[PDB]
């Protein structure tokens, strides 16, 4: 009956996607999924790699 | 309890006992307080599912935006929230009777909706993959003049010719005089044992103003006025003063 | 420090499912692919990844 | 508690005591300030049902869109946020009275999702597939002349003879000139104890006064400006030469 | 800190001292710039709930299709996207004073939300079904005439009533010609101490020209002449000359 | 880089100074092209606010019914689909300036909105229960006349005395004359180096003509025909016949 | 491939020669049917943006309350209804070409909306409070006189000398009597190939009627006549007799 | 299955078969009741798409507030209340033809949003980002002289050459003296199939009123009194009685 923009209180059935987190991870080869890694071991201060030095 | 007390209303009734063996969708008309409920009632207690269930419905008081939630059902996940699957009117009441009241009131896509699932005979719930047969004896009522609007297009076409295989107009009162007095005699009775009150018959004058005044409101209009003469009159009869302020 | 802790958790999470996953997948192919390990090519068997899937 | 000294206010007092045993809506009709809610409560404290709640709700501040969930209820995974099932107002009041305030400011839309909950009583919530049964006295109060609300189209037809079962109408201040003196020394005195003064009573040019200005907020206006000549007051006697320059 | 100087500026300091045991809401009324939020600040601070909350609300600024949930709160699960409970402002304010600002801007289906909440108190939030009472006096403000909007029929005959308990009006500055020079040397001090200039005061004729100009913005007009003034002057006494923008 | 010759464009470059230190909201008034966008500039550049955000807003282009949102912000839950809380253009802006441009164009629903912000800089978010404070230096710039359109009553009264605390009205371009000539050549020289021709200046013919013309568009219209000159030349000079289009 | 014969036609080819290093705003009028998309077309392809989006928009069609969210686009929780974050034409343009149709038709509300995005670029999205620059060139195309428009006052003038920096005006094809017999011949052929007719040329009379036929569609009319005379055709040439829709 | 005998109608079938090649959109002009719609048909059947949707469509009786989205349709979230995509007229006729019944009541506003759509075929959903190409044959119908209606300045001018490749117009009954005899004899002899009647043809007194009553309506009345007149019949010949019962 109408088109326009508003901000409203209604009731409403509402659907939403869940999927695409860590599903990047699976197509990345060892190489790639190594430098990630150390990209986010940079960021991360709690997270650590085992080391023999 | 009901009056039937008019040869309008006679074959009226007569149509009824004709039609309440078949299984197509049944459409009333008339005024206010006409009785479309009544015959509705009626039309299931004599036929044959009147064991089965009778779901009335006010399609007014649904929803929009969860209308064909409400009327289909949904399974789980259909959306968030949905903590169960939950069936459909058309479920609930399978093999019985489905009364939805004003069907002048549906928009559009609800009158679009109705019919797909009215013609087809089939629908899926709204989360839902597999088919779902009806078995389901529709009746509808109103009030509004569904020519006009159809004229008009608030109404779908398809919908009401589909709908008027079977079509029932029940008389305004002002043109049933004749059922006037015996309609009145029968409230009278009931509510004065209702409120206690001694109240056993009107006057002479008093059932002259009765066939004399336009029932705007029909039947529920004039039980109205008998429940008001009830309650306020004390004495052995109803005189045509009572009812001179109420009417 | 304990939203960098439940993100290093969720990290080594998706590794670990990664890993199950990729045993899997090759573990099934192997075993679909039975008589070319024995016979070399000439014996592979016609499949697609729905046949995996 | 109140005054009801005016003839005509005698009458309706004798015709609330008379229909305290009946359960029938009622509907109360007047201008701004004449005591609608006085009526309103001193019918439900002299029914049968004085110990019941008495839920009192203005229909103006429900919003159109969640008109249905506040008055029915909502089953939980009816919508998206519904977490958990809720009660409505008509359960809230199930045994007692409802009371329904400026009903004449409802939409047209909105008035068709009370006609089969008033008359029956029975409703299904939503998302809820079993029918609720509640037995609830409806009161209505409204300042507009609801007969030509539904001659001129903006009120139903069907939802009027819904209420309008016992009509009560209260003339306003300026008809009731002999309520007018004592309404005014009750609320002085009221006033003379919330303030802490030392006024007794007014003059009689005073008197005249108030005896002859046409009130036009009825006995709100007279609170007003009686609060306003106590709070005011310096003296034993409330003289012309205060409440003339109020009015 | 106020400047209050002429005759008719003193019986209203007069009433606001006389009126500070009362708690019914106050109604303030006047052109533009004349000092009603000073007013009403003023009424705030020389009253018993001088230590309690002063939530100015203006009402303009609320849209319409949100407005029960500002001002009354909501429940969990009223609505989607309600995922806690929050409190409206009559209960943000409880114990302290209210100021609704331009209250003549509401519209009339705006108006009809406050009735039951003005006088008794008492309202339900969205969604629940608990009865929620505080304690809360409401000022008002508005530039318009409501008595002449009433008339009209702009604005609801009984929420005029409701809110006009005790009406003060202010004259504008064009009849306060005992303020004028005050107001210009209270805001050459506090201007020159801002800017950190050299100005001590006005000439003869410049305090000659500010007493004749029939200021229409009221003091705020005064305060920006006078900021004008202080900006580009550089001398210790403003002259005619400088003030020609008055001209 | 812009040009101030005329000596009624030179007492406002002066008055422009002697307002560095004030902190009042401004009011720019004038025709279409005169350069108000260039004043309200330079008058944020030339104070204390140099390096802090300058917000330009066209009022005209928010549409009705979210104008609180877009103006002031909301919280969480306020409303079906306010999945977080967001901020305003006020808080935005805060510290820095807000330039509402073309504020003529405002109705007068949405003037009774921003009634209270101007003044005080305090407000509520929407679905926000705490009030929130800011420090923003309003700027404003009409085409209209704010006097004439508040006499009708087609503009509120108690917003233009908010909004014109210092008001600067710039003269149309047909009465300073002294800055036709040098306009041109700054537009002449800046389109010749951007679409790299040869022309250099204009004839004796071209000047007169330069300064006759009831110019409607004002500088913006100057601009446009020395472009369309530069883009069409064919010499070093641009005579009388390329500025036809007069 | 397109047919320019006419000096005035050649005079506009060397303007669109000439200007095809700038990118200023261009601005195209004429009449119904002289050719004003195939010239904003030809501007296109032969500048430095050939290979890049020509955004053609008809801004007619869009609708008055969503007009903002076309143009700009907005982000996830702009309003309700908003699920993701959506660009707007000014930003599926960038690097390209925007061509605006019919821009004679836009009110005055709409129009007020383009006037910093035209000339800054610069621009922010519904609900986002970071600035989007883009690079876009402007084509507008009017059948409408703009500049008496402006004088009248039904035009902004605001935005003409924004759009106006570059005017072309393609003259009726009743003052391009070089250029009707080519555009015959041309439709003629075109028609005929696809329908496989076997006509092959017009008569001396019918070329005579048809260049001294005052033209009021221009090219669309006469493309329409030479499509029906190719169908109605039965002869190897087209005689005076089969133009018979001319007068 | 329809009855074409009069010359005039003979020639219109030559004309329709001999079109039936081409895909120009098509306008018939005429009065109400000639059987437009018939013709359109009977040009889509003929034409190469016989096995393709016939989309009729009423502009007139389109709400203006909608007008775009039933003929574009829209994308998801475009606006508050597009919960799921949709797909307008031009979108669902995708190679078949779309039929414009009334398009001479169109208003002047809503003919300027089909410009585009009609020559080039392109346009964008309501929130799409990509562009939708189908190819619709256009075929349309009016009441008044079109021409005419456009020197009125009621109608677009760019519209009626978009439209007017191909025009054809309907004489009226008035005119179709000849066909008055066999459209009733098959009418009659097709409703005598239909009930089962005992009707075998019309007498020689009753064919004459038809040719000396001048028909309003057209076929469209000359077939409802034809069928009355059947529901009318009691026997195996029908005389001038029951016809001139009507009329
Ligand atoms: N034949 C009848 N005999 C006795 N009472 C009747 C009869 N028909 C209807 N009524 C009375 O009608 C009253 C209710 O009216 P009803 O439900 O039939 O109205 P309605 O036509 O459905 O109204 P609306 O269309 O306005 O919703 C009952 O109290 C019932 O006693
Ligand atoms: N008989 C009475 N004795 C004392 N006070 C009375 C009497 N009648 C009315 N009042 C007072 O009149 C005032 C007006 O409020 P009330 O709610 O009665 O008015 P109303 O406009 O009819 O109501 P509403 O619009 O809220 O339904 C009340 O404060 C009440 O105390
Ligand atoms: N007596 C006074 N002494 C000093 N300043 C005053 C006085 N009266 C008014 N003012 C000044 O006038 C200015 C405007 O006053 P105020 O905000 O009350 O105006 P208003 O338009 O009535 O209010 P509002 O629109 O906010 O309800 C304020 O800056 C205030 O300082
Ligand atoms: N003194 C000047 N020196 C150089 N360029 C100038 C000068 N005045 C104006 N201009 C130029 O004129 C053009 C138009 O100016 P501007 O955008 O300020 O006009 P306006 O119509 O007042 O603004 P708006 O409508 O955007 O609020 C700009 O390109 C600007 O650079
Ligand atoms: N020089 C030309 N050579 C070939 N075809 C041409 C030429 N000029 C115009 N046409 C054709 O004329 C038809 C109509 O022209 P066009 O689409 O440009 O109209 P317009 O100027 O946009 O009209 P309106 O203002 O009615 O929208 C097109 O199909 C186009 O191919
Ligand atoms: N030549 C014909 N032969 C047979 N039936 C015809 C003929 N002309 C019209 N009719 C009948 O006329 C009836 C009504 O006319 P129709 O609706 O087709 O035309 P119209 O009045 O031009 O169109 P519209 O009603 O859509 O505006 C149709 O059902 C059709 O069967
Ligand atoms: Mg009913
Ligand atoms: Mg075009």
């Amino acid at each position: 009956m109408k088109q326009g923009l508003q901000l409203r209180l209604s009731q409403q059935l509402a659907m939403t996607p869940q999927l695409q987190q860590a599903i990047r991870l699976l197509q990345l080869s060892t190489l790639e999924l190594q430098q990630e890694l150390q990209q986010a071991l940079e960021s991360n201060p709690l997270l650590e790699q085992i080391d023999t030095h | 309890e009901y009056v039937f007390e008019s040869p309008k209303m006679k074959e009226i009734l007569e149509k009824i006992k004709k039609i309440s063996c078949a299984e197509c969708p049944v459409l009333i008309t008339g005024e206010s307080g006409v009785g479309k409920e009544v015959v509705a009632r009626l039309i299931h207690k004599l036929s044959d599912r009147s064991k089965e269930p009778f779901v009335a419905l006010n399609v007014a008081s649904i929803p929009r935006d969860i209308f064909e939630a409400e009327l289909f059902g949904y399974e789980k996940g259909a959306f968030t929230g949905a903590v169960s699957s939950k069936e459909g009117f058309f479920e609930l009441a399978d093999g019985g009777t489905l009364f939805l009241d004003e069907i002048g009131e549906l928009s559009l896509e609800a009158q679009a909706k109705l019919l797909r699932v009215i013609e087809s005979g089939k629908f899926y719930r709204l989360g839902g993959r597999k088919e779902i047969e009806v078995n389901v004896r529709i009746l509808a009522a109103t009030n509004r003049n569904i020519k006009e609007l159809v004229k008009e297009g608030k109404f779908r076409e398809d919908l009401y010719y589909r709908l008027g295989v079977i079509e029932i107009e029940i008389p305004p009162l002002r043109e049933r005089k004749e059922d006037i007095i015996p309609l009145a005699n029968h409230f009278l009775k009931k509510f004065s044992r209702k409120y206690a009150k001694e109240v056993e018959g009107f006057t002479k004058s008093a059932q002259e103003l009765l066939l004399s005044y336009p029932w705007y409101g029909n039947v529920r209009e004039l039980k109205n006025v008998i429940e008001r003469a009830v309650l306020f009159s004390e004495g052995k009869f109803i005189d045509r003063g009572e009812l001179s302020c109420l009417v | 420090i304990r939203s960098n802790l439940q993100d290093a958790k969720w990290l080594i999470k998706s590794l670990e499912s990664r890993n199950d996953t990729l045993l899997r997948v090759s573990r099934c192919i192997v075993e679909q692919q039975q008589a070319f390990f024995e016979q070399g090519e000439e014996y592979m068997k016609p499949m697609v990844l729905a046949d995996i899937a």
